[PDB]
């Protein structure tokens, strides 16, 4: 049938979402008015990856805010701070080419892609009867989550999202991946396909319990980036556009404020 | 043009080879029904029936000597023999010149015999 | 090695895969 | 020896089943290809693409309105081209105002973007078909960081493309349908490009015989 108790698995399994770490050695936040027009030298140097969580300005994402593809460019990557990674950045269906030459005319070539299959949560629940804030929305998912054995006689693709686009419907999030030589990988461990039920006001701004699943592929694709206490004297990872309450351990928080 | 069988038809007469098209402008089917390098023309019909006229039912090996259909299967020119004859055991008939069949209306009528798939059995 | 010759799904001319030269085994094994 | 009686019978059988088929296909028997398609067998390089432009000139009166293509890139297939080989073709030339298609692998992302831009296209989407298994689960797959469980069709699109005949906001990006036999994409992407272009001109490259459809100019060397 949907098989939905496998496809949202990951939902149910030993992922919590993580308690911050306060102001101490494990952590740093950094404040910038701007990543894009200031130098990140100094903020970290030889760092293993750098993962981007970009907002993008387009017309798909209609009456919003986020930063702007042509802003990219001008943001300096010094040899010294970045050697050997992987950069992470989120795409839209508007800039994937734009990205993509930017990138590679600093140094760092495509290696992978990341996609996201979104289900809408709407449609789950209607199929199992027969504005809203983000604890409501957390409660509607777990209740979806738990009456997942009444919609199983449904048919999966009349559940998922159809988000309106210029030319095909919008069903998926993708995360670009590129890769600067001068990394101790651990290879194929996490699929390029994960599935999400997802409100549909805007499905682009990834929520908590996702933006985990993330973090946890990012960590587990680079087992020798963590920082242990003691051992390593200086962070290995980092993170811009930060969120200002969660200050995930080893990562280096660069937030704009 | 908002006519795409006429379209289509002009189009396989003018792009496509003789072997996909026929010559009013319609799909051979049975060049679609065969795997690809293996349809029998009516060229190699043809060829077959002039070196039976040339030679005879005999054997094989010269027919495949002279090339007349391109070296082609020869399983196939002892096969598609016993379509025109009319009886699948032409041991009895080896090495005969035959211009007009004049054979196949006798054997492809004894009702004593099964005339199944147009052909008389063994 | 008899049974696999027409497991396969073929064309019609085809599914002699190997009759087209069993047909020359059948004789030069009755030969010797 | 037995074997020899046991060959001869089913030689007997066999001989039976084939005459028995050509019979049929000599009274009529129908394929499964379906009419209205126009088959083209030859080599992309060395095909004369004036001919088949100027015949679609005189016969549709004017060019394709979605070109798909599957290069065979040098990743191993069996009859590969190179990069050069296939940005030299005529491809600005075969098409004016409509959609391309390409069927991008990971390993020629870059260089499909790449092509895409220098024919004179702009990348606008893509269709992510998902591999579904018979139980209708994920099928796995194999990459270098990730595991494979996707493919990817880049679509550009270059000329005026809202001219009544192509359709906006039709169907999702996303194939999820099981794994038909190697190489063949999923029926679906048929009916994705008919609900895009309702009864148009297609042009198809790299085509075999079972991507015979209604209305479609196919050229390949099985086809
Ligand atoms: C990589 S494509 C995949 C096949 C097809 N797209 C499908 O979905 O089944 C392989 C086909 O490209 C065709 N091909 C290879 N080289 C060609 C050439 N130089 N010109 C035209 N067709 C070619 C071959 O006929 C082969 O069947």
């Amino acid at each position: 049938d949907n098989q939905l108790s496998l496809l949202l698995k990951w939902r149910n399994d030993k992922i919590p979402l993580k308690s911050a770490s306060e102001t101490d050695n494990k952590c740093k936040v950094v404040n910038v008015k701007n990543i894009f027009k200031s130098d990140l030298s100094k903020y970290g140097a030889n760092l293993q990856a750098l993962f981007i969580n970009a907002l993008w300005k387009v017309k798909s994402r209609k009456e919003k805010e986020g930063l702007n593809i042509n802003d990219l460019s001008n943001l300096k990557i010094p040899l010294s701070l970045m050697k050997n990674g992987i950069l992470f950045i989120w795409s839209e269906k508007e800039i994937l080419g734009q990205i993509v030459e930017i990138m590679e005319q600093k140094g760092f070539t495509y290696i992978e892609n990341f996609s996201i299959m979104f289900l809408g949560l709407n449609k789950c629940l209607q199929s199992i009867n027969h504005e809203k804030s983000i604890e409501q929305v957390t409660q509607e998912k777990k209740f979806v989550m738990n009456n997942l054995d009444i919609l199983k006689s449904t048919d999966i693709n009349n559940l998922f999202l159809r988000n309106n686009y210029p030319y095909f419907k919008k069903t998926r999030h993708t995360l670009l991946m590129f890769r600067r030589i001068g990394l101790e990988l651990r290879h194929q461990r996490t699929s390029d396909v994960v599935f999400e039920v997802t409100d549909e006001q805007d499905p682009s701004k990834v929520d908590t319990m996702m933006k985990e699943y993330v973090y946890q592929m990012i960590e587990t694709l680079l087992p020798k980036a963590q920082f242990i206490p003691g051992v390593d004297k200086h962070l290995k990872m980092m993170e811009l556009f930060a969120s200002t309450d969660n200050y995930r351990p080893g990562w280096i928080s660069v937030i704009e404020k | 043009p908002l006519d795409f069988t006429q379209y289509a038809k002009n189009m396989r007469k003018d792009l496509s080879n003789q072997d996909i098209c026929l010559e009013d402008g319609a799909l051979n089917h049975s060049y679609f029904l065969t795997k690809k390098g293996q349809y029998w023309t009516p060229l190699n019909q043809k060829a077959l029936q002039r070196g039976i006229e040339l030679f005879g039912v005999g054997n094989w090996k010269e027919i495949n000597y002279d090339e007349f259909s391109g070296k082609a299967n020869i399983v196939e020119l002892e096969l598609r023999t016993c379509m025109i004859l009319g009886i699948n055991d032409i041991t009895e008939y080896y090495g005969k010149k035959i211009s007009e069949e004049e054979q196949e209306e006798i054997k492809k009528s004894n009702i004593a015999k099964g005339k199944k798939e147009n052909k008389l059995k063994d | 090695t008899l049974e696999d010759i027409e497991n396969e799904k073929f064309t019609n001319l085809e599914i002699l895969t190997h009759l087209y030269n069993l047909k020359a085994e059948i004789v030069r094994r009755l030969a010797e | 020896q037995g074997l020899l009686q046991d060959i001869e019978k089913r030689i007997l059988h066999y001989k039976q089943l084939f005459f028995k088929e050509q019979n049929e296909i000599a009274n009529g028997k129908r394929s499964m290809v379906p009419d209205n398609s126009i088959p083209i067998c030859s080599d992309v390089t060395k095909l004369n693409f004036q001919a088949l432009i100027d015949a679609q000139m005189r016969h549709a009166g004017k060019m394709f309105d979605v070109i798909m293509m599957d290069p065979p890139w040098q990743l191993s297939a069996y009859d590969s081209l190179s990069d050069e080989k296939i940005q030299n073709m005529p491809i600005q030339s075969l098409q004016q105002d409509g959609f391309i298609f390409v069927w991008a692998i990971n390993a020629k992302y870059r260089v499909t973007i790449k092509m895409i831009e220098n024919w004179g296209y702009k990348l606008v989407d893509e269709i992510t078909w998902v591999k579904k298994t018979v139980n209708g689960k994920i099928a796995k797959g194999h990459g270098f960081y990730l595991q494979h469980a996707k493919e990817s069709c880049l679509i550009g699109v270059k000329g005026d493309v809202d001219n009544g005949r192509f359709k906006k906001n039709i169907a999702s990006d996303v194939i999820f349908s099981e794994r038909r036999g190697q190489s063949q994409k999923p029926e679906e992407i048929y009916q994705y490009i008919n609900q895009l272009c309702p009864n148009g001109n297609y042009l198809e490259i790299f085509a075999r015989r079972n991507n015979l459809h209604d209305n479609w100019v196919s050229i390949g060397n099985e086809l």
